[PDB]
């Protein structure tokens, strides 16, 4: 049968797994119908879009909002600039704030 | 990567060819540019309008329904 | 290849600022019921200098923790972290043990694979002294499965393909061992 | 703003001027075939694209045949 | 500050008072490459190359080889701008709000020892897994061939 | 339904050839010759030119003969096709092919033979060329590629059916044969 | 990998371009300097066609516009062979099988065009000859 | 297609002829060229060619010594007008 | 490095690249999201049960 | 089969030289070419053995017993074609000489026809956009095989305009199918028809929709049958239609297994209107090929009912409808071809401008017909009969087949329509009726010598000279029996379609 989602380098990408198992889920002989197959079929979808966990991504976001707490506090640290990952952010012991070079490898 | 290379020379022709309709495009493009990075909130309630006129799922509607799922879980405790 | 993914730095930071991409930092540690463990810390030149020495020592450890991905069923991440560890602290044992007996030897290899674009077949020189110092400390056999002995690459006398420059350290380090240990 | 069909507007006023309207169109089919490929990490998807852009490589060679013969025509007498 | 959307606007508006065939060819140029640059950065860079050399490189100057042959002959600007200002309002082709407000990560895997570019798989599927597609599509380049020379070919 | 013995669902392309049944040949000889005749026909049906008969030009009686020739085989090998998939009788077929099987098992060679494509691609080349046939109307395919995916089970070459004990074959168990699925990976289970 | 050098040298090519255009607009002396007759736009003489001296008031060929309108397939042809060359290995012969048949579906095509004679620019519209023949009453 | 009938010349002749010195200002079918409106070979040759100018028809060097009448350059232009052929842009678009 | 996966600007801001049958339903038609909003709230829907 | 000698006929059509009586010998070739391919297919396809269907080609193509007969079906159909170019029609030289000036032409229609029979069999989107294009491209080219006409070549335009837009919209749907599931093959899809957005489905079909012209999209297919010529519009007017109704059956098949009712009403309101426009558009027009273009839009709308409503009658319908309206309308454009040799000839009025590309192109050119070939015209009146539906021809149970499958799931509305438009629509054949012999008797005493088969020499005064050719009158006379005497085999031809099968099984 013929492949699909293959990965950029020949072999199968994040989301093949939960494919094939919709496709042994259907095919199967045991199953009277496809309703065993629903929950894995929502599983491939999530796995390609994830519709369902940035949902829950904007609920926490606007949950947040609603006790007072600041995304300062909750959020996780992040850094906007690839050449301003500096030693010092990364943790480094004697590292300090200088730009990292980033120009050629 | 040729645009960049090109986008100084067409904007200098945009300006010296039509200038009145250059500080208009251009100008109107700053409001907008500006106005994501202010978060002045017009776009988002431009948006949100045509969300709710044509039934579409809007942001308010879908918190509106987490707090009656919400408020309905905790009663079935009680 | 270079294509743009979502899971390591991309060509250019127009490519970030078009993605809107964030570098985002986790500042907790592993569950207090994980147990610890020491990471590796060597960088690219180390371990493509010792990636076969490492094999010979944790080839029985190596194995199991790529069978018991396979065992796991897509659960590998938490079913196999005991054995993940067996991985590292052998991986560990070779780096230190290369460190503290044929450190001269090791350094002079990954060095030349830094000057020469980290390709196996421009530090021949430098990769025959320690070949023959490993083998005569810690007994291990660099070798590549599937071919004879004899039609392995590193051990071909005139290689079609030689470096266009040729490093210094090398030179010396292998003509100072041509006359003394080579008599 | 897109119900008022408005992008009839931006359309020339030649045969030519509609040739170009539909390879953009296309364009935009195989830019989000791309889109969908890279995303999901996917070969498969980028072999579509690349059919894509070939398939309608052809199509525009046969459009503009057709109006070069039909141009030709009208100005086919050839009394000299 | 995406300087990608001002170009847009700029296109946005030589496409609605484009009078003679010299201006809209060049909205077909002006096309492509904001459509190249933004492939360039951002998605696939394979295919930013893929588009110059096949686009502009055989179809756009073969479209101004035969325009030489065709012809060439010959509201106001308050509407024009109240046109693209109302245009611009919206522009989120998907009304998924919580797909393209929310981003995503994936984690890098070191399985994968052969690395290869996207373009060794494609030649590895398209002439192993999809040859039918492939002959196909030369079947068709061959109609082509003998087909453009019936209908323009006098004789 | 008039279904026999499914001898090779991906019949080989010399298998194909080598079990032309001699009315398969004369098949193949009238194809050939009719399409010079259906020209030569068509002309006493109505001529081309005149209203008189006219034999056409013998270049074209050179081109109809290669057109005959190319398709006059392909209902000889949709002919011979038809006995491999088990539609039409295989009785003859059916002994010949056990005895080569038997005879390939026998001496510790594959059934199939060698290959030069590896594993993915011998799955590869099953999916292409398998029931190809029923398009070879439209347009040529044909299975070339000494692959696996037959769709049979190969004990059903053990087992000693009616007048075969005289052949006196000795048949090794599966995991020795060479250029097997089963006697392949008996090192890496990734690579044969 | 890591193109930001590869991106400084775009936007210095895009910034040298102005330059190209600007310098002429300021090192040029003006035009009262030389002649002061006229601007350029006034100076309809100069700011016009030129032919040799003597005023004056492109329908090309059918086979140079056919040349034109077969370089978009045979283009597609080896514009579509791409993949084949970074991946000459690993579809190993299959691959090698495969692309030889895709070439031997359009060699037709290319033999198709060689018997035609369809790109060749023909003369037809003169070029004509006759032989004198006596009409002896 | 034509879209000129006969009354539609006939409209627009005189104010061609208006537009010359002619004798009368009467000007119909009846009405001829050289007599009524006393046009000698120079006269008479520019209100021809100004027709041919409005009406956009050709007079030839046949009919040149044989216009007698204005009903006859009226009746002429219908039996000879042809619109312009229009280019590909214009045609179908 | 956590990003967007926002189609292509020139996709959604040209005036003429924008506009297909498909596109038209994706941005002005309820139909595909008020299924696929289902499946978002039957996330919190069949937690306490 | 088609591939090996396409190939070879293009290779040996340029190598000899261009003269009219060695293109049309190779155009003989052509109908050897298909003549062999029905065999080689017929002899190893069955019904019995593809009731499941076969996956081909990597699972690109599917083949089962009902796209089986629609392949059988497109190869008879170009059999009979071909009889129209390798044959003489007429037999005066400047009429048939239209038909061997272009040697292509044989070879166009034998890449139409690759394209035409992988169609139904597409089981992949990938493969669809392809030979989608194959066959569209088929089209413009043999629109435009008469380069030297105006309006061929301006009808050609016209078709490439509108079917690159159709192909647009088909492949936008697909890609917007791909985004969704990010899957390509239709198999694969199917697990996921509860999934994906069903609407895109229908995307997908709107851009079939043009291409086989239903209303509204019905303006251009009208004009552009109404310009190309006679021998021309006799292929593009009939062989889209059988390869793209049966891929539209297909894709109806999938979608009716979520049973949207959204979706049958929008359909249901193209159906309605083309019922519509394909009845009143026929009323007041002169032209016969532009009457004949509103009979298929009109016919083209019947099926669509069948198709819709999509059960176990409507393959029974289709399949049997399908047939009968082919052979119905190579009938009645073989005897229009044919009967061009009965046009009179000045020696003005209106300046009525006629062709050689279309010499009948007014209704009112078959006038007193019943005078001149009474046999070929009462073969025009019943082909005209079985249109209208006149029992017990082949028409009367095409409708009557789909009235029971359009009733069977509650059509009530349009079954009704459906029956208006037949009768709306008899208004506009009989006046090809009344054309034909409503003024015989006033015209039985009439002297005239002015007829184009006149201007042929008299060879002999003696022997018998038939006025028409052997091999294209005895095709009229072979499909004229068998609209009339379908009668006698109707129920076993009925047997025929219960066996066929598209996924019933049990
Ligand atoms: C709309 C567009 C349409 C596009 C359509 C385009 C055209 C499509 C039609 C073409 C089909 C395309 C498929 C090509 C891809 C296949 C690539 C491939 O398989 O490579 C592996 C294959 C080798 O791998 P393998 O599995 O080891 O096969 C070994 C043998 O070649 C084979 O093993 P064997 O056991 O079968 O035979 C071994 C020995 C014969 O062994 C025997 O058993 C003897 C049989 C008795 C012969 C009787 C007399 C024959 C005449 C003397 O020698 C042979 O006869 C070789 C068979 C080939 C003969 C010529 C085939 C011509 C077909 C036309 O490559 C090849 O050598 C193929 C050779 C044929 C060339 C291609 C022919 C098609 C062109
Ligand atoms: C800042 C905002 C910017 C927004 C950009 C667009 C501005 C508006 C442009 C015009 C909008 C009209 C179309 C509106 C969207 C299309 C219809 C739609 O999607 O539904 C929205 C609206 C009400 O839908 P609703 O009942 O709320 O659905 C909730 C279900 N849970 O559905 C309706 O009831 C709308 C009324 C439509 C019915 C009358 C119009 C149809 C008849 C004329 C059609 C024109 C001719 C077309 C002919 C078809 C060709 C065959
Ligand atoms: C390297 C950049 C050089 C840019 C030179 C032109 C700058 C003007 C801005 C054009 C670019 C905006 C995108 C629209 C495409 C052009 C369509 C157009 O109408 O161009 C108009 C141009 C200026 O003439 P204007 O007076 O403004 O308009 C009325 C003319 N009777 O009159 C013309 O017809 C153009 C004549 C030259 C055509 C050359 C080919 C077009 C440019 C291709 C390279 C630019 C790539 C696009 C860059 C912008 C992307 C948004
Ligand atoms: C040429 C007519 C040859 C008819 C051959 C039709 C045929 O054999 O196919 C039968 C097919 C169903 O049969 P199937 O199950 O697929 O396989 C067994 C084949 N007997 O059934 C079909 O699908 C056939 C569908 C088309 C039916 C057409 C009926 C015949 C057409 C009238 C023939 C006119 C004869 C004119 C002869 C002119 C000679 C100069
Ligand atoms: C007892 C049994 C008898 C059986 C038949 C009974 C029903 C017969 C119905 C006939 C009644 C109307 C016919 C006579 C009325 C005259 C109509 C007309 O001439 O047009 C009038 C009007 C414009 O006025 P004007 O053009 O000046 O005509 C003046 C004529 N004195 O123009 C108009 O008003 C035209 C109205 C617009 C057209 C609307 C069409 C909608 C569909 C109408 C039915 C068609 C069938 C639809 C279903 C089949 C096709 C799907
Ligand atoms: C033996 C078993 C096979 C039967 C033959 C089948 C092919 C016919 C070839 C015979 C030779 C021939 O055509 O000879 C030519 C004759 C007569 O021609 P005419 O009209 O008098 O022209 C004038 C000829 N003069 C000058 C000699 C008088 O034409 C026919 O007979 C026409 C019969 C039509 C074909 C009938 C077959 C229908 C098959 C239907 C399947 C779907
Ligand atoms: C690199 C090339 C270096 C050599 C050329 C230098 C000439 C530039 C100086 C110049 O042009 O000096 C003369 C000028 C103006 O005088 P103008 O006669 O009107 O010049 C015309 C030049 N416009 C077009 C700028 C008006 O003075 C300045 O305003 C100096 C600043
Ligand atoms: C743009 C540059 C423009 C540059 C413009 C350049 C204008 C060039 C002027 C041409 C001058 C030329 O040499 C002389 C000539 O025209 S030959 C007329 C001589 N005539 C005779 O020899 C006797 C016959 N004479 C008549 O027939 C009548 O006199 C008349 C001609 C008036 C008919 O009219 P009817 O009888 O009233």
């Amino acid at each position: 049968a013929p492949l699909q989602q293959v990965g950029r380098h020949g072999g199968p990408n994040k989301c093949f797994g939960e494919f094939q198992r919709v496709v042994e889920c259907m095919t199967n002989a045991k199953h009277d119908s496809y309703e065993p197959c629903n929950n894995l079929k929502n599983d491939y979808l999530e796995c390609r879009k994830h519709k369902v966990e940035r949902y829950k991504a904007f609920l926490m976001q606007k949950h947040a909002e609603e006790l007072g707490k600041d995304p300062e506090e909750i959020g996780a640290p992040f850094v906007r600039k690839r050449r301003f990952l500096t030693s010092k952010t990364l943790g480094l012991v004697d590292g300090d704030d200088y730009e990292i070079g980033v120009e050629k490898i | 990567p040729y645009l960049v290379a090109f986008r100084p020379a067409v904007l200098v022709f945009f300006f010296i060819r039509q200038p009145i309709g250059a500080g208009l495009l251009a100008g109107g493009f700053l409001f907008w540019q500006a106005d994501r990075h202010f978060n002045f909130g017009i776009r988002d309630n431009i948006h949100n309008f045509k969300q709710t006129i044509l039934g579409f799922p809007t942001q308010a509607s879908k918190w509106e329904t987490f707090k009656q799922v919400d408020a309905q879980k905790r009663a079935q405790l009680v | 290849s270079s294509t743009h993914t979502n899971d390591s730095l991309n060509s250019s930071n127009y490519v970030d600022k078009l993605k809107d991409t964030h570098f985002v930092f986790e500042n907790d540690k592993l569950p207090s019921e994980i147990p610890d463990v020491e990471e590796v810390g060597a960088t690219t030149a180390p371990l493509l200098s010792a990636a076969y020495f490492i094999g010979a020592k944790c080839q029985d450890y190596n194995d199991d923790f790529m069978l018991c991905q396979k065992e796991a069923k897509g659960n590998g991440p938490i079913d196999c972290l005991k054995e993940g560890r067996r991985v590292t602290r052998c991986a560990s044992g070779v780096l230190k043990d290369l460190n503290t007996h044929c450190s001269d030897e090791f350094r002079l290899h990954w060095q030349c694979l830094s000057f020469s674009n980290l390709e196996y077949k421009n530090c021949r020189k430098a990769e025959s002294l320690l070949n023959k110092c490993v083998f005569e400390k810690m007994n291990l056999v660099k070798k590549i499965p599937g071919i004879p002995e004899d039609r392995q690459i590193h051990l071909k006398q005139n290689p079609v393909l030689k470096p266009v420059a040729l490093h210094q350290d090398s030179e010396v380090a292998f003509k100072k061992a041509q006359n003394e240990n080579s008599i | 703003m897109d119900l008022i069909l408005l992008m009839l507007v931006a359309v020339g006023l030649n045969i030519i001027d509609i040739y170009i309207m539909i390879e953009i169109l296309i364009m935009g089919c195989t830019v989000n075939t791309i889109y969908s490929a890279s995303l999901d990490n996917d070969m498969i998807g980028l072999i579509y694209s690349l059919i894509q852009i070939i398939i309608a490589g052809v199509e525009s060679a046969i459009g503009l045949s057709i109006l070069v013969n039909y141009n030709r025509i009208r100005n086919s007498e050839e009394i000299e | 500050m995406n300087l990608e959307i001002l170009d847009l606007s700029i296109l946005g508006f030589y496409s609605l008072i484009s009078s003679n065939s010299f201006e809209s060819i060049a909205i077909l140029v002006a096309t492509i490459m904001p459509v190249i640059t933004e492939l360039w950065y951002n998605y696939s860079q394979l295919f930013a190359l893929l588009y110059t050399l096949i686009y502009v490189g055989a179809v756009v100057i073969l479209f101004v080889f035969i325009l030489s042959v065709i012809n060439e002959k010959e509201s106001g600007l308050f509407i024009l701008i109240l046109v693209l200002l109302l245009d611009d309002l919206d522009d989120n082709e998907s009304n998924d709000n919580d797909y393209n407000n929310v981003y995503i990560t994936d984690y890098a895997d070191w399985f994968n020892n052969y690395n290869e570019s996207d373009l060794s798989v494609i030649g590895n599927l398209l002439f192993t897994e999809y040859a039918l597609l492939l002959l196909i599509i030369s079947f068709i380049l061959l109609m082509s061939i003998i087909g453009l020379i019936l209908i323009v070919k006098k004789d | 339904m008039e279904t026999y013995e499914l001898i090779d669902s991906d019949p080989k392309f010399s298998r194909v050839v080598r079990y032309f049944r001699p009315s398969d040949y004369l098949t193949w000889a009238l194809g050939t010759i009719g399409a010079p005749g259906l020209m030569v026909l068509f002309e006493k049906i109505e001529p081309a030119k005149g209203n008189t008969f006219k034999m056409p030009p013998p270049s074209i009686m050179r081109i109809a003969t290669t057109i005959g020739f190319f398709g006059g085989f392909y209902y000889a090998y949709t002919s011979s096709t038809k006995r491999f998939w088990g539609y039409s009788e295989n009785a003859k077929e059916v002994a010949k092919d056990r005895y080569e099987v038997k005879k390939a098992l026998s001496e510790k060679k594959s059934p199939y033979g060698s290959s030069l494509l590896n594993p993915y691609q011998q799955d590869m080349s099953a999916r292409n060329s398998t029931n190809s046939q029923l398009l070879l109307a439209i347009f040529p395919w044909f299975n070339v590629a000494n692959h696996q995916s037959h769709g049979i089970d190969l004990r059903k070459y053990y087992e000693v059916r009616d007048g075969e004990e005289n052949w006196n074959f000795t048949l090794p168990p599966l995991d020795q044969v060479k250029d097997l699925d089963v006697a392949q990976y008996k090192e890496y289970s990734n690579y044969p | 990998m890591l193109q930001d050098l590869f991106n400084n040298y775009v936007i210095l090519v895009g910034i040298l371009g102005l330059i190209f255009l600007g310098v002429n607009y300021f090192i040029v002396e003006s035009p009262r300097m030389d002649e002061n007759n006229g601007n350029i736009s006034d100076y309809i003489e100069k700011s016009g066609p030129f032919e040799c001296g003597f005023s004056s008031f492109n329908p090309i060929p059918i086979a140079f516009i056919l040349v034109a309108l077969l370089f978009l397939p045979f283009d597609l042809e080896v514009s579509s062979m791409l993949p084949y060359i970074v991946s000459i290995y690993s579809v190993g012969i299959y691959g090698l099988i495969i692309f030889i048949l895709f070439l031997l579906i359009l060699i037709v095509g290319f033999i198709y065009e060689f018997n035609t004679k369809s790109l060749s620019i023909t003369t037809i519209l003169h070029k004509k000859n006759k032989a004198l023949v006596k009409n002896l009453y | 297609a034509s879209t000129l009938t006969k009354e539609d010349v006939l409209t627009r002749s005189v104010s061609v002829l208006r537009g010359f010195e002619v004798k009368t200002k009467d000007i119909d079918l009846q009405t001829t060229f050289v007599q009524d409106l006393g046009m000698d070979s120079l006269d008479l040759n520019d209100a021809l060619v100004a027709l041919e100018e409005e009406f956009d028809v050709v007079f030839d060097d046949k009919t040149a010594n044989e216009i007698k009448t204005v009903g006859e350059v009226v009746d002429f232009v219908l039996a000879n007008y042809l619109p312009t052929e229009q280019s590909i842009n214009h045609t179908i678009r | 490095p956590y990003s967007n996966t926002r189609r292509p600007w020139v996709l959604r801001r040209h005036i003429i690249m924008k506009n297909s049958p498909t596109k038209w339903a994706r941005k002005y038609s309820s139909r595909r999201d008020e299924r696929e909003q289902e499946i978002k709230d039957d996330y919190i829907r069949g937690m306490g049960e | 089969m088609l591939f090996t000698s396409l190939l070879l006929i293009i290779v040996y059509g340029s190598l000899v030289n261009k003269s009219h009586l060695l293109t049309k010998l190779i155009n003989r070739l052509g109908l050897i070419i298909i003549i062999y391919t029905l065999l080689i297919h017929l002899n190893i396809n069955t019904l019995e053995n593809l009731s499941i269907g076969i996956n081909m080609f990597n699972n690109l193509l599917l083949i089962n017993s009902f796209n089986n007969t629609i392949i059988e079906l497109i190869l008879i159909i170009c059999i009979l074609y071909v009889l129209l170019i390798s044959f003489n029609i007429t037999g005066l030289s400047i009429i048939d000489n239209l038909n061997y000036s272009k040697r292509t032409f044989i070879v166009i229609v034998l890449f139409n026809i690759i394209g035409l029979t992988l169609l139904p069999l597409v089981n992949d989107i990938m493969i669809l956009f392809i030979i989608i294009e194959l066959q569209s491209y088929s089209l413009y080219l043999l629109t435009a095989i008469f380069n030297e006409s105006h309006n061929s070549t301006k009808s050609a335009l016209y078709y490439f305009i509108v079917g690159s837009i159709a192909s647009f919209i088909i492949l936008d749907a697909t890609v917007s199918i791909y985004d969704d599931l990010g899957l390509t093959n239709i198999q694969y899809i199917l697990m996921y028809i509860d999934k994906l957005e069903i609407f895109d489905l229908l995307c997908l079909l709107f851009g079939l929709f043009i291409k086989i012209g239903l209303a509204p999209f019905y303006s251009y297919s009208i004009t552009i049958y109404s310009l190309s010529p006679t021998i021309i519009t006799n292929y593009i007017s009939l062989m889209p239609k059988l390869s793209i109704l049966t891929l539209i059956y297909i894709i109806m098949h999938y979608i009716n297994i979520v049973n949207n009712t959204d979706l049958n009403y929008v359909i249901s309101f193209l159906i309605l209107i083309s019922m519509f426009i394909g009845s009143f558009g026929g009323l007041n027009v002169i032209r016969i090929k532009t009457l004949l273009a509103y009979s298929s839009l009109l016919n083209v709308s019947y099926m669509l009912l069948a198709i819709l409503s999509n059960s176990n009658e409507s393959i029974i319908a289709y399949i049997y409808y399908i047939i009968q309206y082919s052979l119905t309308h190579i009938n009645i454009f073989s005897i229009i071809l044919v009967i061009s040799i009965y046009l009179p000839i000045m020696n003005n009025m209106l300046n009525v401008m006629i062709t050689k590309y279309s010499p009948i192109e007014y209704i009112n050119q078959l006038k007193n017909l019943f005078i001149n070939n009474i046999f070929i015209a009462i073969a025009l009146c019943i082909s005209i009969f079985s249109l209208i539906g006149i029992p017990p021809l082949t028409g009367f149970y095409g409708k009557y087949l789909v009235l029971i499958s359009g009733l069977n799931n509650g059509y009530v509305l349009l079954s009704i329509v459906l029956i208006i438009a037949s009768s709306i629509s008899t208004v506009y054949y009989a006046t090809i009726l009344k054309v034909l012999s409503f003024d015989t008797l006033s015209f039985k005493d009439i002297i005239s010598n002015n007829l184009i088969i006149n201007t042929s020499p008299e060879n002999n005064n003696n022997e018998i000279k038939p006025e028409i050719s052997n091999v294209i009158s005895y095709v009229i006379s072979s499909l004229t029996l068998i609209i009339l005497l379908i009668i006698i085999q109707y129920e076993n031809i009925v047997k025929g379609a219960y066996l066929v099968l598209l996924y019933n099984w049990v």
